[PDB]
RNA sequence: CAAGCUUGAGUCUCGUAGAGGGGGGUAGAAUUCCAGGUGUAGCGGUGAAAUGCGUAGAGAUCUGGAGGAAUACCGGUGGCGAAGGCGGCCCCCUGGACGAAGACUGACGCUCAGGUGCGAAAGCGUGGGGAGCAAACAGGAUUAGAUACCCUGGUAGUCCACGCCGUAAACGAUGUCGACUUGGAGGUUGUGCCCUUGAGGCGUGGCUUCCGGAGCUAACGCGUUAAGUCGACCGCCUGGGGA
RNA sequence: UUAUUAAAAACACAGCACUGUGCAAACACGAAAGUGGACGUAUACGGUGUGACGCCUGCCCGGUGCCGGAAGGUUAAUUG
């Protein structure tokens, strides 16, 4: 997974603390990050499933968050899908 | 930088070749601002079966933190060594700076 | 990579290409070319001493580096190139003296990278070294079989040979065709295998893509006349004979080896 | 199941012992159980079985 | 704290012709049951154990 | 609809166990084959035989070599995985589960037609590889016959890479999620407490095997891992054949 | 493709298979030198049969051929 110095790094800049750990930003920057990283252990490892259904485990939380996020307040959820690079 | 256990053994007739192969993996360990734990020179021991038709060989044990980069050096030197008879290399999971029974036994 | 074009016409629908996007989209280093004029299978007495040869396309030789004697030197690699006088591709080497050179291209070589001949050379694909110099078991290409000679052995698209046995002033091989040679010690070879190792599944997909090769169509003996081919003719499809060559020798299992001078190195036959 | 007969013991106490030697070592079972193939559905029912049996 | 440096720990838990013993002979838990396992294989990579009474 | 809350659901910290997956390397035992030494008339196989191998020197034994496949002992109604499945050792990449004490978000949840993905073995396509085993096949037996069981061989296949196939008694013949309801003996894996007496005792979680109480069931049996008492959603059934 | 009575179902063909060939290659033209094969090297080259693709390609090694075997029998020049 993510090493602790990078997790920390993300819940710093995508929290409103450096114990907000739980934030719905800071859930799914940690989520876009797990699967960016994933990304090239993929390319490698097309026929690793065991591995892509966590992957896709990750994939469908970080859009149920996403989800729960634009349903309750779109501002941040724009804020968050522009500093991401989301929306395909 | 992770911690490895690097054990290999030496052709019999190659025992004298085996302070400059030390000096060598340690120098190219503690290039890479890697660190050495543990060093112990075994020497000759009887092999429990024979190896490529081979009685007693020269027992080495290295304990090093190093990242993988000079690691797979290593393991690449010691696959086309011809001296170095068999090896292998082995994570550990913190520092092992302990004699080990081989050399405690003394 | 290996594409099959789609059935827009009787001639193309089962035409599979090879496309190798790394090759150089170019002309080729000039200084390295010679005029290779074609022959028609026709040897000094104007005579077709090889059937089915002809036409196909102008190429110019590149002259390639066999024997890899600039030892010491490093060089790296400048472009992969296209080469129509062989199945395999040649990479376009620069020596840090300035000198560029042609050579085979080795599987997975790419523009950047850096290889070396002599006896100190570093154990990689494309490194050239003495056989006596590499490891037992390795996969090599480019073979000696005489010292300071010229690779001659494994130079096909995909080929290698492996050094199974050392003994000596030998090394044993075993050839791609599954037969094990000695070969002395001295003779050097190149690490790893040759490239464009997909070579063998392109399919030419119409007769005129052969022509394109020098390729001439091939008559069968048994549609011939019997003063033509010893298959002959006959009132209708006939056979009732031994196959044999245009010129009478049975073919399909006799074997026409007849080489007392180098039986000494081969330590077993294909099989 | 190497058996050195040592001095001072006569020879049927050294095959009684080689015998024992080689039924402790379970050679002849496992050469028996390796002369035919066992599927491993076979191999697995047999060894629920056997652990049902041991169950008294 | 099972090592395969161990040899003279290590022979206590094989036959006499080099077999690891089961755990219910020796009644050693199933977690250093394999420990144990996993030293003596690694102990007889390294020739430091014998695989068979042969060799 | 608006604002909350933390108990459901997630995130972070530290650790634990594991044949979970993908890639590369390597080790020993054994079978087969090749070459040679010793040695001589049998070997092999079966209920008994014969086909088969063997005086051109087999089988046995010893030495060297080649190649492929699978990993004895550990090993266990043991472990991991959604399922199919996963078993030498080492390294590289990687998923999930659990536990301790906290912090965090604040219903973000459950189920899911259509949809998508994974999916034993056999089978198919291309390129390799091929020791053992072995559909088809051949021969020897048995038999009234023997297109079989048994024997001697043996091709595809089994193995690898990449695609396809999408089926199994794919089974717990038991859909997923949540709550509640007497017990006993174990296994495995964390964690806490105590002159730790001890490989100790006492708690507290996760998974797991057997027996059994109420209850339920046509009965067999299930029984806190329910087939008991309920709730949400889905799939399915409507006599046997035809099918 | 039968110039000048036959244009076709014949020949070729991509594809397939077998087989030979380790490079001074097999093979071919050459009393020879040499040349072609090829400034190629078994993913290459020659020969033979078949003839895109799809589904496939069963049984027979007695005859003839080819390959392997080397014990024995027979057997040339030579030897005398």
């Amino acid at each position: 997974s993510l090493s602790t110095e990078a997790t920390a790094k993300i819940v710093s800049e995508f929290g409103r603390d450096a114990n907000d750990t739980g934030s719905t930003e800071v859930q799914v920057a940690l989520l876009t990050a797990q699967i960016n990283h994933l990304q090239g252990h993929f390319a490698e490892h097309k026929k690793d499933h065991h591995s892509r259904r966590g992957l896709l485990r990750m994939v469908s939380q970080r859009r149920k968050l996403l989800d729960y996020l634009k349903r309750k307040d779109v501002a941040r959820y724009t804020q968050l899908i522009e500093r991401l690079g989301l929306r395909r | 930088m992770r911690h490895y256990e690097i054990v290999f053994m030496v052709h019999p007739d190659q025992s004298e070749q085996v302070p400059g192969m030390i000096e060598r993996y340690t120098a190219a360990i503690t290039g890479a601002e890697g660190k050495i734990h543990r060093l112990e020179d075994w020497g000759r021991r009887q092999l429990a079966y024979p190896i490529n038709k081979l009685h007693k060989a020269h027992y080495v044990l290295m304990n090093v933190e190093a990242p993988q980069e000079v690691i797979d050096e290593l393991e690449t030197t010691f696959r086309f060594n011809d001296a170095v008879i068999r090896s292998m290399v082995m994570r550990t999971k913190h520092a092992v700076t302990e004699a080990s029974p081989m050399v405690k036994a003394k | 990579a290996v594409v099959k074009c789609k059935p827009t016409s009787p001639g193309r629908r089962h035409v599979v290409k090879v496309v190798n996007p790394e090759l150089h989209k170019g002309k080729p280093f000039a200084p390295l070319l010679e005029k290779n004029s074609k022959s028609g299978g026709r040897n000094n007495n104007g005579r077709i001493t090889t059937r089915h040869i002809g036409g196909g396309h102008k190429q110019a030789y590149r002259i390639v580096d066999f024997k890899r004697n600039k030892d010491g030197i490093p060089a790296v690699v400048e472009r992969l190139e296209y080469d129509p006088n062989r199945s395999a591709n040649i990479a376009l080497v620069l020596y840090k003296d300035g000198e560029r050179r042609y050579i085979l291209a080795p599987k997975g070589l790419k523009a950047g990278d850096q290889i070396q001949s002599g006896v100190d050379a570093a154990i990689k694909p494309g490194n050239t070294l003495p056989m006596r110099n590499i490891p037992v078991g390795s996969t090599v290409h480019n073979v000696e079989m005489k010292p300071g000679k010229g690779g001659q052995l494994a130079r096909s698209a995909g080929t290698y040979v492996q050094i199974v046995a050392r003994d000596g002033a030998y090394v044993t091989l075993r050839l791609r065709s599954g037969e094990m040679r000695k070969v002395e010690a001295d003779c050097r070879a190149t690490l790893g295998e040759v490239g464009n190792a997909e070579h063998m599944l392109r399919v030419l997909g119409k007769a005129g893509a052969a022509r394109w090769r020098g390729v001439r169509p091939t008559v069968r003996g048994t549609a011939m006349n019997p003063v033509d081919h010893p298959h002959g003719g006959g009132e209708g499809r006939n056979f009732g004979k031994h196959p044999v060559t245009p010129w009478g020798v049975q073919t399909k299992g006799k074997k026409t080896r007849s080489n007392k001078r180098t039986d000494k190195f081969i330590v077993r036959r294909r099989s | 199941p190497v058996i050195k007969v040592r001095e001072n013991e006569p020879f049927d106490v050294a095959l009684r012992r080689f015998k024992r030697s080689c039924e402790k070592a379970g050679v002849l079972a496992e050469v028996r159980r390796r002369e035919f193939y066992e599927k491993p559905t076979t191999e697995r029912k047999r060894a629920k079985a056997s652990a049902v049996k041991r169950h008294a | 704290e099972i090592d395969y440096k161990d040899i003279a720990t290590l022979k206590n838990y094989i036959t006499e012709s080099g077999k690891i013993v089961p755990s219910r002979i020796t009644g050693t838990r199933a977690k250093y049951q394999r420990q144990l396992a996993r030293a003596i294989k690694r102990a007889r990579y390294l020739s430091l154990l014998p695989y068979t009474d042969r060799h």
